[PDB]
RNA sequence: UAGGUAGUAGGUUUAUUAAGAGUUAAACCUAGCCAACGAUCCAUAAUCGAUAAUGAAAGUUAGAACGAUCACGUUGACUCUGAAAUAUAGUCAAUAUCUAUAAGAUACAGCAGUGAGGAAUAUUGGACAAUGAUCGAAAGAUUGAUCCAGUUACUUAUUAGGAUGAUAUAUAUAUAUAUAUAAAUUGAUUAAAAAUAAAAUCCAUAAAUAAUUAAAAUAAUGAUAUUAAUUACCAUAUAUUUAUAUGGAUAUAUAUAUAUUUUAAUAGUCCUGACUAAUAUUUGUGCCAGCAGUCGCGGUAACACAAAGAGGGCG
């Protein structure tokens, strides 16, 4: 998770029945997510966090594909700059906010 | 500042004759006191019970012969012997179907 | 109230600000340049190709722009009096200050115009 | 699963068994019963920790999770006490640890479940009246009395006029006695403000945070490639943080009216560029809307604008 | 229409003036509608005390 | 605004901005607000219950929803631990009159702070004001009546009666302690009924000279020689966002309460966690 | 007044609280409608002094926002303004004496001045 | 509604017009033009915004209110004047009322107001003081435009009281005051509360009662108007809104010693099985009476019906 917060990226991932997505966020901006989803936030330290799930929106489900994406459909930017052999700067911290 | 009784107007009761409009039958609100007339304002003459067009009327002559200007009774406007423009047409039909 | 957001949120309209002088000038070398310059044909054309005729009584070409000359145009609207100095009576003389005023402002108010533009 | 839960104590306390039919008392009203203590002649709950006002310059606030509920001292000594099997109150047999060792940042906490809130230290009379004297007779900036002391500069400018007002207020007596016991009063109840303890000290380099900053962005410059921070103002299209932090430390024609002596007010008329001045046609009504606007009068009347 | 008329004993014969509202008793099929109970002939429900503007009944005045 | 009805109850712990005895019991015995075993809903619920308790209990819902502001504020310090974003969902209210001058110490509580403005006691730049909604800018003092502050942080005046009768009680004391020391100046309160120069001229202790217990200025609206309000410790809270001065009871109201890497400046009795249910409850309207 | 083109008051704001938005008009359009051109406002409750200001002698003022050279020019161009417009113009210092009727027609106090 | 179109589609000319054009009228040619990317025909609808609503937004909805555009002023046609009119004019006809009965007059979609229709929408108000408009050289005349008040919780907003507050007696430079008798409401007998709620106590403030003085407007004119606002026994005279000193107002003891109008507080309505916030319990009914947005509830133990208690919303 990105500055120990909220995901890294706008992630977009199907899990069975289940089409998550969630969209990174701001500092501040709360959690506004599936209730499922939000309490699962709440336990893996994510702050900040928007997303819509569609199709099916089977509890059980949600919550085990929330999980898979978070572990799965997210890449650090350092694995990313490792793999492409490039600086992978975050804009926002090199100004200081 | 109060200002001079003229000769054709030394009196407070001359001076509403003068005016018009119904101005007499207002001797008895206030007496004949030159000064009280023309420094008086228009929430003492309500207090004292005169009417609100009445009033207008007074202070507007009061200032006029303040100013020198010739006070006089310009009437209030009247409708025509036959009728008010809208209602005319059919008014002077009917006048001359009477005569 | 969500359309007033591409007018900078202003509600409400105020009525077109009416230009001073109605035409482009004479002092406006760069536009009359513009206009008088060789009109182009093709694909991105504007008047009729050379060998092409027009409808028969139609025009042609285009009307030409009319250019204000700015000092012609004040002494029309607002010519001084040739009769200079015949001056009596107060309400006359009132009527003349009038005209002098509204002389001033419209000559200054052109050639401010003239000049902002 | 939600229920109406009546809010008892977390701690435990005496609650009520039996008792007379007649008396009809609740064991929230016992509870605090206990926590008050016993109540004098003359009104005061004596034994109560809470009631007598410190002066320590150490705020005696709120701690219900240390001392488990157990509020009452003996006054005189401020020893813990408890309430015994029998009516009368006693010493504790086991003595409590928490209350013994607590942090800094914790006696400077007003309530136990927010430890964010903290009281602000209070400036020393001598250290305002410094201050004072260094933006009016020394002649000093602001932001280089800001730099020594550990204030913030609208903070310092705060002060200046307030020391101003006292100084007139004492020039006309009026700074009553009693007035100044309380001031007094507080003073002792509030920590104070310490120009030479780093931590005490304001952080001067606050701040706020725009728009632009927060929605993230990143780059893929070239491993080598540098990066710094006018680089990034650069992308996000601001003035560096710097700069900003700078701004934060550091035409008209108008005429007026002839004024004739009869005439009760002037005319002042400022110019203004046509297409910009009137009241707009066709503007939307917002009288009969929630968010409707009130303003406020030079005489503090409201007005709707 | 087929009006539903709510609450305990009512009061409407066979040309009683009556108004109705929108709402729809679900056990009965093809009646979509109920009587509004304040108004017209239909009088207020006697003798209630809970939810009593959900029927006509004035507040008792002690 | 919205009527004052069992606001200091215990079988409800809600913590109200008072200094009442009972709220301070509230404050104690309540420990975190619990939001385990909930729903989400349930949750949002119990964190608008305890935190509009608090912040704007006299607010309308309607109002206050039309009032809140989800554009919440910070500072970034540009030199660690994270900046409670979330405190600052009541951070609006701070602005208002009536609470800046509750934050002050000019009132026990709001709804007394309220009172007094709309009496106009309090001045902001000079001009009185007769309106709690009135917002403070940065660098707008404000200045209540001092006998009005006193009165707040100061004790309750007595009756007459019972300040004889509190005098009676502790002349009987006196009288008991020189007995005992002896070993090793009565008053009949039935006959002196209202009194209260013949009372000041009886009664002669070594603590109180003339005056009965209650009454030395009985014209002044609170206690005698001023002392501080029965439980007045545990709720001074000084607050960073005005400036006081307490000798003349003027304060500068110098920013607008902002959350800093450490901390936030909107004073609040509840952790983080509530504020945020809060404020994900006050976005949609409890949607 | 006479003419085709007049400047004169529209009426704005609420009920016990008018200001005036200053236009150029048409003689038949209405009073509030859309006008040629608005030049100014006028709030013509003039701002409070306070009770010392008083005491010291210090006059009241009545805010005229308007656009001086258009207004000008819309003079010049033959747009008569009202009996109000055009002392209010007298004042400002746009309009001279001439306009003056018999009844306006007393010694100055303040004379005028531009400022900035 | 699948074929529509015959001034129809286009060319040439003449009239009419300020002026283009099958726009009308006339004349003569060519065989076109539109259409399943919806023609023709029918139905419905005044249109729109920098207006209002709602949404994260794209949008969707409204077209009351503010403003811009159109059309109409009972219905249809035509004419006159005119820059511009099928004019709320005139002409003739149509429909329906008036007397005056006549090659008559009227048509409230101007303001009040009435009857009707309808679930449902106001005063037969006051003033031209303001801002405009028409007439007049001016004096000032008119103005149901307009400005004001009236009715109506239709909408919005501000107020609609704060601080202290769990007993009553009796006894006897310190201070945990301590005993004793009495009483103590609805529940309930303990985490079952109602209840800091009451009542008391301290402190104001509104309204009232007096005094004063704006502003909307100035040359003068104020409908609104027992105007807003301010002062509290009034005035002046110093300082920096507060404080003190004078001048007079006043009244009892014996001109000068203490005072200085008065003063409160009052909320409904919905809900408590889950969705949906509401755990203190109890009574009545018995698949009836009734409830119900949805799933459902009622057959003797009903958290769902009808109630009391307690509780939760909004106000
Ligand atoms: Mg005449
Ligand atoms: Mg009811
Ligand atoms: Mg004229
Ligand atoms: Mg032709
Ligand atoms: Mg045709
Ligand atoms: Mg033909
Ligand atoms: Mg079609
Ligand atoms: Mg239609
Ligand atoms: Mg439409
Ligand atoms: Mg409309
Ligand atoms: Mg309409
Ligand atoms: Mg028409
Ligand atoms: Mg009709
Ligand atoms: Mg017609
Ligand atoms: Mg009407
Ligand atoms: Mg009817
Ligand atoms: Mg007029
Ligand atoms: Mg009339
Ligand atoms: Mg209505
Ligand atoms: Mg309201
Ligand atoms: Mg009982
Ligand atoms: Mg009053
Ligand atoms: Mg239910
Ligand atoms: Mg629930
Ligand atoms: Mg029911
Ligand atoms: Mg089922
Ligand atoms: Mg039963
Ligand atoms: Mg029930
Ligand atoms: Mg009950």
């Amino acid at each position: 998770r990105y500055e120990n917060r909220t995901i890294y990226g706008d992630i977009d991932f199907r899990y069975h029945g289940v089409k998550l997505h969630l969209r990174s966020a701001k500092p501040g901006f709360g959690l506004r997510v599936n209730h499922v989803i939000f309490e699962i936030c709440e336990c893996a330290g994510i702050k900040d966090l928007s997303g819509k799930v569609y199709k099916s929106r089977n509890d059980m489900n949600i919550a085990k594909g929330t999980i898979e994406a978070f572990t799965k459909a997210q890449k650090t930017l350092d694995e990313v700059a490792l793999g492409r052999g490039k600086k992978l700067v975050d804009v926002r911290k090199v100004y200081y906010s | 500042t109060i200002p001079k009784p003229s000769d054709q107007v030394p009196d407070v009761d001359a001076f509403l004759n003068k005016i018009g409009r119904n101005c007499n039958e207002l001797k008895d609100t206030f007496e004949n006191n030159w000064n009280n007339l023309f420094q008086w304002d228009s929430k003492i003459l309500k207090e004292k019970g005169v009417n609100i067009q009445q009033r207008k009327y007074i202070l507007k002559q009061v200032h006029n012969y303040r100013n020198n200007r010739p006070i006089h009774e310009i009437k209030l406007g009247k409708k025509s012997f036959f009728g008010g423009e809208r209602k005319r047409k059919a008014f002077t039909a009917k006048w001359k179907a009477e005569n | 109230g969500k359309g007033a957001a591409k007018y900078g949120f202003k509600s409400g309209v105020f009525p077109t600000t009416r230009s001073i002088l109605k035409s482009p000038t004479t002092k406006q070398t760069d536009i009359i340049n513009k206009v008088k310059s060789p009109k182009p044909k093709g694909v991105l054309g504007i008047g009729y190709a050379k060998g092409v005729k027009h409808p028969k009584g139609s025009h042609r070409l285009s009307p030409k722009v009319n250019f204000i000359d700015v000092d012609n145009l004040i002494a029309k609207t607002v010519a001084e009096p040739q009769s200079i100095k015949s001056s009596n009576g107060s309400a006359q003389k009132v009527r003349l200050q009038k005209a002098e005023l509204r002389r001033k402002f419209l000559i200054e108010a052109f050639r401010k115009e003239e000049a902002r533009l | 699963f939600s229920r109406r839960r009546i809010a008892y104590p977390f701690y435990p306390f005496k609650k009520l068994g039996r008792q007379h039919p007649k008396k009809h008392d609740t064991n929230l009203k016992t509870a605090m019963r206990q926590f008050l203590g016993p109540k004098n002649y003359k009104g005061e709950y004596v034994m109560n920790k809470y009631f007598t006002v410190p002066t320590n310059h150490v705020p005696n606030y709120i701690k219900p999770d240390l001392e488990r509920g157990q509020s009452l001292e003996h006054p005189v000594t401020k020893k813990p006490l408890q309430l015994r099997y029998d009516g009368t109150l006693g010493p504790p047999p086991v003595e409590n640890k928490r209350l013994q060792n607590i942090f800094k940042d914790r006696l400077l906490q007003p309530f136990p479940s927010n430890p964010h809130c903290k009281t602000n230290y209070v400036l020393s009379p001598q250290l305002k009246q410094s201050i004072f004297e260094e933006i009016t007779v020394e002649g000093l900036s602001a932001q280089q009395v800001s730099q020594k002391y550990g204030l913030k500069i609208p903070r310092v400018e705060a002060i200046v006029k307030l020391v101003s007002v006292e100084n007139s207020w004492n020039r006309r007596n009026r700074v009553s006695s009693d007035l100044k016991t309380m001031d007094e009063t507080l003073y002792r109840m509030f920590p104070v403000f310490d120009s030479d303890a780093s931590f005490k000290r304001e952080n001067l380099s606050e701040i706020p945070v725009p728009q632009k900053t927060l929605a993230s962005r990143f780059l893929t410059i070239a491993e080598s490639e540098p990066f710094g921070p006018v680089d990034a103002a650069h992308v996000l299209e601001l003035e560096p943080a710097v700069e900003t932090l700078r701004n934060l430390s550091t035409n008209t024609k108008v005429i007026y009216g002839e004024l004739v002596e009869g005439e009760r007010s002037q005319y002042k008329f400022t110019n203004a560029k046509v297409g910009k001045v009137g009241y707009r046609y066709g503007s939307g009504n917002r009288d009969n809307k929630k968010d409707r606007r009130i303003g406020f009068n030079k005489l503090g009347q409201m007005v709707y604008i | 229409v087929s009006a539903y008329i709510p609450g305990e004993g009512h009061d409407a014969q066979e040309h009683s003036i009556v108004y109705v509202r929108g709402g729809r008793c679900q056990d009965l099929p093809g009646v979509k509608y109920h009587v509004i109970r304040g108004a017209g002939d239909l009088s207020g429900v006697v003798n209630r005390i809970s939810s009593r503007s959900k029927y006509g009944a004035k507040k008792p005045s002690k | 605004p919205r009527k004052a009805n069992l606001l200091k109850s215990l079988a409800r712990g809600r913590v109200r901005t008072s200094f009442n005895k009972y709220n301070l019991f509230n404050l104690y015995k309540k420990g975190g607000v619990d939001l385990k075993s909930k729903s989400l809903y349930q949750q949002k619920w119990t964190a608008k219950q305890e935190t509009r308790a608090y912040h704007g209990e006299h607010l309308t819902e309607k109002r206050w929803q039309t009032v809140f502001k989800p554009k919440l504020d910070s500072v970034a310090q540009l030199d660690i631990k994270e900046t409670p974003f979330l405190l600052q969902t009541f951070a609006v209210l701070e602005k208002r009159l009536d609470f800046a001058l509750f934050r002050a110490m000019f009132a026990s509580s709001v709804r007394q702070a309220r009172q007094f403005i709309l009496h106009g006691n309090v001045r902001v730049n000079g001009v009185k004001i007769k309106h709690p909604s009135y917002t403070l800018k940065p660098g707008d003092m404000f200045s209540v009546k001092p006998d009005k502050v006193l009165e707040a942080l100061g004790a309750k005046k007595p009756s007459f009666q019972e300040a004889l009768k509190i005098d009676k009680t502790q002349i009987v004391l006196w009288n008991k302690y020189v007995k005992e020391a002896k070993t090793e100046d009565p008053i009949k309160l039935s006959e002196l009924e209202g009194d209260e120069p013949k009372a000041r001229k009886l009664i002669n202790l070594p603590w109180q000279k003339n005056y009965v217990y209650g009454r030395q200025d009985p014209k002044k609206p609170f206690f005698t020689p001023w002392k501080p309000r029965p439980f007045l410790s545990p709720f001074a809270i000084l607050p960073h966002h005005l400036e006081i001065s307490f000798k003349t009871c003027h304060a500068v109201y110098l920013r607008d309460p902002v959350a800093r890497p450490g901390q936030s400046e909107v004073i609040s009795p509840f952790d983080v966690p509530v504020h945020e249910r809060a404020y994900m409850y006050y976005l949609r309207n409890g949607k | 007044t006479c003419g085709l083109v007049r400047i004169r008051l529209a009426r704005f704001g609420r009920k016990n609280s008018p200001v005036y938005n200053i236009v150029v008009a048409n003689s038949r359009k209405a009073r509030d409608a859309k006008p040629i051109e608005v030049l100014g406002t006028y709030v013509p409750v003039p701002s409070p002094v306070t009770k010392r200001e008083l005491k010291r002698g210090v006059v009241p003022i009545k805010d005229v926002k308007l656009d001086f050279d258009r207004t000008k020019y819309w003079i010049g161009v033959g747009a008569q303004p009202s009996e109000t417009v055009t002392k209010l113009l007298r004042k400002a210092g746009i309009l001279n004496d001439a306009w003056a009727t018999s009844k306006n027609s007393r010694k100055v106090v303040f004379e005028r001045m531009e400022t900035l």
